């Protein structure tokens, strides 16, 4: 075929690869922010659930 | 022959003696080339025109491809890979076309010294020149560049004499 085929299919591979890229570099970062803070969905480890406390008298005042 | 450019493979007038037989014996070299001509260049010319007779009757043609220009990569992106990939390959077609000008002018070299014959040290300082001068600017350009070469080198190379040269006129100029 002709030098243009092979032209654009490097474009094309060259930007895909580009874009992967900087999404996995974009990825590493989140992770680490993610894990660093614990803000995000991720990395958010289970606590106490709220809703087994028992809200009634408790036969003393002071609780 | 019109095969080739004149003007960018110069040859001088090539200026001839004519035959000044002194003695009444014949050369051998004449009838030689006489009847050489008679039994080899005939035979050859006629099989020639036969050939460019049946050429003739089937003409095609082929083009020279152009290419346009596209941005160096001076105005690339840091990384912006599709510009980079263009002045890339822009680059790459340069650096041929610099080897060829480098191969023409060696060709126009040797086919002078060839020519003059014993004095060749004299009549092709022309092409001596030329030559060294062609060859200064392509070490400057691509030489040291590594087997690894790529334009961003090549652009790294040209900064850093640029840097060097403006450095010693400020010195120059300042002293």
């Amino acid at each position: 075929d002709g030098p243009e085929k092979n032209y654009e299919k490097t474009m094309a591979i060259l930007q895909i690869e580009a874009e992967k890229a900087e999404l996995r570099l974009k990825e590493l970062e989140v992770r680490r922010l993610m894990r660093a803070r614990g803000d995000g969905p991720w990395y958010q480890y289970p606590t106490i659930d709220k809703a087994l406390i028992d809200h009634s008298p408790k036969t003393t005042p002071d609780n | 022959p019109d095969s080739w450019d004149k003007d960018v493979y110069p040859e001088p007038p090539r200026r001839t003696p004519a035959p000044a037989p002194q003695t009444s014996l014949p050369n051998p070299v004449t009838y030689l080339t006489k009847i050489f001509d008679l039994l080899v260049d005939r035979p050859v010319t006629l099989a020639r025109e036969f050939i460019e007779q049946q050429h003739a009757k089937n003409r095609y043609y082929y083009y020279h491809r152009e290419f346009r220009r596209v941005p160096d990569i001076t105005e690339c992106e840091e990384k912006d890979i599709l510009c980079m990939f263009e002045a890339e390959m822009q680059w790459r077609r340069d650096y041929k076309v610099d080897q060829e000008i480098v191969n023409i002018i060696q060709e126009r070299l040797k086919a002078c010294q060839q020519r003059e014959g014993e004095s060749y040290r004299q009549n092709c300082a022309k092409e001596l020149e030329q030559f060294t001068q062609v060859s200064k600017a392509f070490q400057d350009r691509y030489s040291d560049l590594g087997a690894h070469y790529s334009a961003r080198k090549c652009l790294a190379k040209q900064k850093q004499r640029m840097l060097a040269e403006r450095k010693a006129a400020k010195e120059a100029a300042a002293a």
